RNA sequence: AAGUAACUUAAGGAUAAGAAAUCAACAGAGAUAUUAUGAGUAUUGGUGAGAGAAAAUAAUAAAGGUCUAAUAAGUAUUAU
RNA sequence: AAGUAAUUAAUAUUAGUAAAACAAUAAGUUAUAAAUAAAUAGAAUAAUAUAUAUAUAUAAAAAAAUAUAUAUUU
RNA sequence: AUAAUAAUAAUAUGGUAAUAGAACAUUUAAUGAUAAUAUAUAUUAGUUAUUAAUUAAUAUAUGUAUUAAUUAAAUAGAGAA
C-alpha cells in the first residue's frame, strides 16, 4: 500500500486501507475515486461544498 | 432551595406512592357515641386523590 | 492490558471490512456486569409497559425478524425498531422470553 | 433448530498508519480498537457534546441595568391625580425611555450545562471515528512501536520542528519555512488544522504562529470535541492518541 | 465540510417553550394564559392556599415521632447473593467469610452503607451456598436457609465509625498508620440483641468477654 | 538514622527539639522552676503556689503521643501516666465498663 | 421583615477568627476561615407565617504553631 | 415599552448507562422491599393465593389493608 | 412493516377563557462556498396557496454577506398601559 501510494502520488485513506483486502480491490477503488478527479479538475471534490453536482 | 412544610410533615407520612394520615374527630366528646361506630375513626387513612398534588407540593422531598 | 496491540498478533479477520459483518448480520453486546441488555420500561406514568433491547451492532431489522420468528406468540405489529440509536422496542413485558431467545448465541 | 442464524462477531481493530512528521510518510500500521476510530457516526451524541462544550465556554457578560441598577432617584415625578397626564412613579421604569430594563440580566450569567461523563466520552470517540472515516486523522509516531519502514533522515517521529528558536542569518527562521513547505505539499494552506500533542511542543507552536488563524496546536488533555470536528485535518501524536483512547474507553 | 454545521438533537429530545404575550394567533395572546382579572391574573396566591377553609395540613392531627436513635440497615436478600454466585461474581477464597466490607467490594450491596446490612430471605428456596455470612443482622427465615445450605451466619455489632473502618480499613491506615479498634456495645438494647442465640449474635456465638464481665457484675 | 529522624512529622520533631529525651522528666507534678518538669502535667509554681496549666495543652499532647505511637518513638517522650489520657489498645484493655453497661 | 435599612464611632491593608474549660461517644478526632455533601435531616414555630444545626467526609489554604503569662475572683456558679 | 434569572421539587419525552445510575479522592444522592407512631420484626414449610410479609389482633389461624413470589432477579 | 409525492372512498376542519401541535421574520454565537456579470437596502411591476421569499427594471451603497443550511440561544415581532 505504501509502494502504491508512492508511485501514485496520492494518499489512500487509513479506513480504505483497512477495508480493502486485495490489490484488485485497491485498483478498483483508485479507478472509482481519484482517477476521474485527476482527469477533470472541475469534477473534483471540494470541501466547502461537499454536496456538489 | 425548596423546603418541606413542617406541619404537613407532622400530619402526613409517606406510604409508597401516597400519603397516610390520622382521622379527625376523636380527641374529645367521644362519650355518648357508639364505640363500634367510633372504631371507624381510630386508624389511619390514605390521601384522597383531590389533594395529592397539593401534598406533593407541600412535601417536595417525599 | 495494552490498548493498541502489536502488528503481529492481530489477525486479518479481526479488522474492519473483513468477514462481512455489515450485510444482514448483527451482534448484541452484554452489559458491563455481564448480562443481556433487555429491559422493562414503564412509560406514560406506568401506563405503557414496553420491552427495550440495547447494545445492538450491525443490522437491527434482521435481528428483529429473527426474534419475531423465534417468538411467534407476540404479534407482528408490536416491534418498533428505532433506527437512530438502534434498539428494538416490544409492547408487552416480554423481557424474559427475549433473554431466553438471545442467551444461546449472545 | 437454528435460533439466531445471522448472529456474528464484529471486527475489533482498525489499522491507522504511523507517520513521520514534516513529511507524512508511512512507517508502520497500528491497530487501534474499532470503538475509538470506527464507531457508527451518531450525530445526536456529537451534538450533545458540542452544545455542552459551547455552554461551558460562555463568558456571560450581559449586564443591562434593571430599574434598581439604573441610577435615578426614587421620587414620584408627577402626583398620582390632578396632573392631566398618565400615572407615573420613579423615573427608572422600563416603560420610560431613560429607565432601566425589565427583567434585566446581571453578569456573570452562568450558562454552564452538565453532561454524563460516559456520554461525553462516547461523543469524543465518535468524533475521532468520523475524522478517521473522512481521511483527516494523521497519526504521527514511531518512537515506542516496532517499525516496518525506517524513519527518514530529516523527519522525526514526534510532532515538532527542529532548530525553530535558532535565527542567525536573517530574521526569517527555518521551522516556519519547513511548515510552509509541508503545507504546500499536502495542499492545506487555507484549511483548518489541529495538532494534538502529548507534551508542550514549543517549536511547533512557534512555526504555526504565522498561520495562527487556521492552525490550532493543543495538548492531549485540553483537546475538545469541538476542536476535533472543526478541524479540516487533525495531526495527532501516537502517544496522545493512545492516551485519549484510554481516557474515553468504556470501562469493564 | 465539517460536521459541526450539521448536528441535530435526537428526535423527541427538544421542544419549543411556550412563549406568552406575543400576539393573538400565537394562542398565548394578551392574557398570556392567566385567564381574566383575578388574583392569579396579576399577582401571586399560593398553590396550596385552600381559600380560608381549614387546610389539609391542619384538619388532621399530627401523628407519630421521629426515632432519632434509629439506624436503618440496608437490606440484602439471599436471592441476590445466589444470583451473584451463579454469575461467577461472588469471588471468595475458601475460609474467607462474606462480610459487609466484602459485600461492598463485590457489589452485592451498593451505595453508602451508613448503619449496616440486614440479610433477608427473598430467595431462600434456591439458596444453596455453604459460604459463611456476617452482617448487622439477618431474618430468621434467612438464617434457617443459610443453615440448610451448610452455611454459617453471625450478627456482628458495628458503631458507625467501626462500620466505616470495616468497610475501608486502608483509608484509616493511609491517614493515621492504624485502623481503629472495634467498639463494644454500650447500649442495653444492643447488648441484649447480640446476647441472643436465636439472632446468632456475636457476643454469645464467639463467647465474648463483655458478656462474661456483665455476668460477673450481676453475680457480685 | 538522622534522615529517618528528619522524615518524622513536624510537630513531633518540634517537641523533640524543645523537650529532648536526654532529660528524664518527672512522672508526678513538680515545681515550675525544675528542669525535669513534665510539659504534659500541671506543675505548681513555688512562690505563688498556683498550678500552672501544662506547657503542652491536652490536645497538642495527645497529638504528639499519637505521632510517637505511629513512628514507635513513645518512650523518648516524657511520661503521660498522671495525665488521665490513655490511648488506643492500652485504653481499650485497662478501662472498666460503665456502671450502666454492667448494671442496668 | 431584621440586627436589615439607616444614623453614629473607630481601625487596617485588609479586618474578624484562631491553637480547645472544642467536638464527640467508650471508637475516636485534633488551629482557624470559605465552599460541596451531610440536609431542608435532627431541631423549632399564635407547633400559623415560617425559621433550621452539628458530627462526619471532601476540596481551597499556609511552615502552621507558639509563649509573650511569676496561670488568672467580685471570676465560675446562683437568683432575677 | 411586558412570563426573565437563580436555588430547588414533581411529572413527561428523548439520549447515555442499566440491577444499577451519577461520581471516581473518598463521601454522598436515588434505585435495589413492603410495612409500622415506634421497637431487637420483614416476603412459596410441598407453588397463585387458598402461600408468604408487615400493621391491628393472637396460642396459631381467620378477618381489613397494601405488598411479595407462576432459561431468568426488577 | 419506512419516507416523500400522487390517486380513490369515508369522516372531520365557527370559536372567547383555556389546552395541544407546526412554522415564519428579526439579532447574536458555532460551521461556511461564492462575488461589481456580485451582494445589500429601497421603489415599481410580475411569480410561488404568499406575515415570507423570489424574478426583472430603476436608484444608492459596498471589492463585499458571521451569506444557504443545521444547531445553540434571545433586550426575538406593538393601533391599544
Ligand atoms: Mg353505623
Ligand atoms: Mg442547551
Ligand atoms: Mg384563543
Ligand atoms: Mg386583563
Ligand atoms: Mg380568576
Ligand atoms: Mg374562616
Ligand atoms: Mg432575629
Ligand atoms: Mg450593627
Ligand atoms: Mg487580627
Ligand atoms: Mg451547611
Ligand atoms: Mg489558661
Ligand atoms: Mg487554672
Ligand atoms: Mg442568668
Ligand atoms: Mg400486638
Ligand atoms: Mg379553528
Ligand atoms: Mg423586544
Ligand atoms: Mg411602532
Ligand atoms: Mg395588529
Amino acid at each position: 500500500t505504501k509502494f502504491l501510494q508512492s508511485k501514485s502520488g496520492y494518499l489512500i485513506p487509513d479506513y480504505e486501507l483497512t477495508t480493502l483486502s486485495t490489490p484488485l480491490q485497491f485498483k478498483r477503488y483508485i479507478k472509482e475515486k481519484i482517477l476521474p478527479s485527476a482527469n477533470d479538475p472541475k469534477l473534483a471534490y471540494k470541501e466547502a461544498e461537499p454536496n456538489a453536482i | 432551595l425548596m423546603k418541606t412544610h413542617k406541619g404537613t410533615a407532622k400530619r402526613w407520612r409517606r406510604t409508597g406512592n401516597t400519603f397516610k394520615r390520622g382521622i379527625a374527630g376523636r380527641k374529645h366528646g367521644n362519650i355518648g357515641w357508639s364505640h363500634r361506630s367510633l372504631k371507624a375513626l381510630t386508624g389511619r387513612k390514605i390521601a384522597h386523590p383531590a389533594y395529592s398534588k397539593h401534598l406533593k407540593r407541600l412535601l417536595p422531598y417525599h | 492490558a495494552p490498548i493498541f496491540p502489536k502488528l503481529e498478533d492481530v489477525k486479518m479477520h479481526e479488522l474492519i471490512g473483513n468477514n462481512n459483518f455489515g450485510k444482514k448480520t448483527y451482534y448484541v453486546e452484554r452489559s458491563r456486569t455481564g448480562n443481556l441488555p433487555v429491559y422493562s420500561a414503564y412509560k406514560n406514568g406506568g401506563n405503557k409497559i414496553i420491552t427495550e433491547i440495547r447494545k445492538i451492532e450491525g443490522d437491527v431489522i434482521q435481528l428483529r425478524n429473527d426474534l419475531q420468528e423465534q417468538l411467534p406468540f407476540i404479534p407482528k405489529k408490536s416491534w418498533s425498531v428505532v433506527m437512530q440509536s438502534k434498539k428494538i422496542i416490544i409492547k408487552g413485558n416480554a423481557v424474559e422470553a427475549v433473554k431466553r431467545v438471545l442467551t444461546k448465541k449472545f | 433448530l437454528n435460533p439466531l442464524p445471522n448472529a456474528a462477531i464484529p471486527p475489533k481493530y482498525a489499522l491507522v498508519t504511523v507517520r513521520s512528521f514534516p513529511s507524512l510518510e508511512p512507517l508502520t500500521f497500528v491497530p487501534v480498537p474499532t470503538s475509538t476510530v470506527a464507531a457508527p457516526l451518531r450525530r445526536d451524541i456529537l451534538w450533545r457534546a458540542v452544545v455542552y462544550e459551547n455552554d461551558n465556554r460562555r463568558v456571560g457578560a450581559s449586564n443591562p441595568p434593571g430599574r434598581s441598577e439604573n441610577g435615578f432617584s426614587r421620587r414620584k415625578l408627577m402626583p398620582q391625580k390632578g396632573s392631566g397626564r398618565a400615572r407615573v412613579g420613579d423615573a427608572n421604569s422600563p416603560t420610560r425611555h431613560n429607565g432601566g430594563r425589565a427583567l434585566a440580566r446581571t453578569a456573570p450569567n452562568d450558562y454552564t450545562t452538565e453532561l454524563p461523563s460516559k456520554v461525553y466520552s462516547m461523543a469524543f470517540n465518535n468524533a475521532l471515528s468520523h475524522q478517521y472515516k473522512s481521511g483527516k486523522l494523521f497519526v504521527i509516531g514511531g518512537e515506542k512501536v516496532d517499525l516496518i519502514s525506517p524513519t527518514p533522515e530529516l523527519d522525526l517521529n514526534r510532532l515538532d520542528l527542529v532548530n525553530t528558536n535558532t535565527v542567525e542569518g536573517k530574521e526569517i527562521f527555518e521551522g516556519e519555512v519547513i511548515f510552509r513547505k509541508f503545507l504546500e505539499e499536502f495542499q492545506l494552506k487555507g484549511k483548518r488544522l489541529l495538532f494534538i500533542t502529548d507534551k508542550t511542543r514549543e517549536g511547533l507552536i512557534k512555526s504555526s504562529d504565522p498561520y495562527k488563524q487556521k492552525v490550532d496546536v493543543i495538548q492531549k488533555e485540553l483537546v475538545e470535541v469541538n476542536d476535533i470536528l472543526r478541524a479540516q485535518a487533525v495531526f495527532i501524536e501516537l502517544e496522545a492518541l493512545e492516551y485519549l483512547a484510554m481516557a474515553h474507553q468504556k470501562e469493564i | 465540510v465539517s460536521i459541526l454545521g450539521q448536528l441535530k438533537p435526537s428526535d423527541g429530545s427538544t421542544k419549543s417553550f411556550k412563549r406568552l404575550g406575543r400576539g393573538p394567533s400565537s394562542g398565548l395572546g394578551k392574557t398570556s394564559g392567566r385567564g381574566q382579572k383575578g388574583q392569579k391574573a396579576r399577582g401571586k396566591v399560593k398553590s396550596w392556599f385552600e381559600g380560608g377553609q381549614t387546610p389539609i395540613y391542619k384538619l388532621f392531627p399530627k401523628i407519630g415521632f421521629t426515632n432519632v436513635g434509629a439506624k436503618p440497615l440496608k437490606e440484602l436478600n439471599l436471592k441476590r447473593i445466589q444470583w451473584f454466585h451463579d454469575k461467577n461474581r461472588l469471588h471468595l477464597q475458601p475460609g474467607e467469610v462474606l462480610d459487609m466490607n466484602k459485600m461492598r467490594k463485590l457489589g452485592l450491596v451498593t451505595g453508602p452503607i451508613k448503619y449496616g446490612v440486614k440479610i433477608l430471605a427473598s430467595g431462600k428456596f434456591h439458596y444453596n451456598l455453604p459460604i459463611a455470612l456476617e452482617a448487622s443482622r439477618a431474618s430468621a427465615k434467612a438464617i434457617a436457609a443459610i443453615e440448610k445450605a451448610g452455611g454459617k451466619f453471625t450478627a456482628r455489632y458495628y458503631t458507625p465509625l467501626g462500620l466505616r473502618a470495616h468497610l475501608n480499613p486502608q483509608w484509616f491506615l493511609e491517614k493515621r498508620g492504624r485502623v481503629p479498634l472495634q467498639a463494644r456495645p454500650t447500649k442495653r438494647r444492643d447488648i441484649d440483641f447480640y446476647s441472643k442465640e436465636e439472632k446468632r449474635g456475636y457476643l454469645v456465638m464467639e463467647k465474648d468477654k463483655l458478656l462474661q464481665d456483665i455476668k460477673e457484675a450481676q453475680n457480685k | 538514622y538522622k534522615q529517618y529522624f528528619d522524615s518524622l512529622p513536624l510537630k513531633l520533631k518540634s517537641f523533640f527539639q524543645r523537650y529532648p529525651p536526654s532529660i528524664k522528666y518527672s512522672p508526678v507534678s513538680t515545681s515550675t522552676k525544675a528542669i525535669n518538669a513534665n510539659p504534659f502535667l500541671p506543675n505548681k509554681h513555688p512562690v505563688t503556689q498556683r498550678f500552672h496549666d501544662p506547657k503542652y495543652s491536652l490536645r497538642r499532647m495527645s497529638d504528639v503521643y499519637k505521632l510517637a505511637l505511629r513512628y514507635g518513638v513513645e518512650e523518648f517522650l516524657p511520661p503521660i501516666e498522671n495525665t488521665k489520657k490513655l490511648f488506643f489498645e492500652e485504653k481499650y484493655n485497662k478501662k472498666t465498663l460503665m456502671k450502666g453497661v454492667l448494671l442496668p
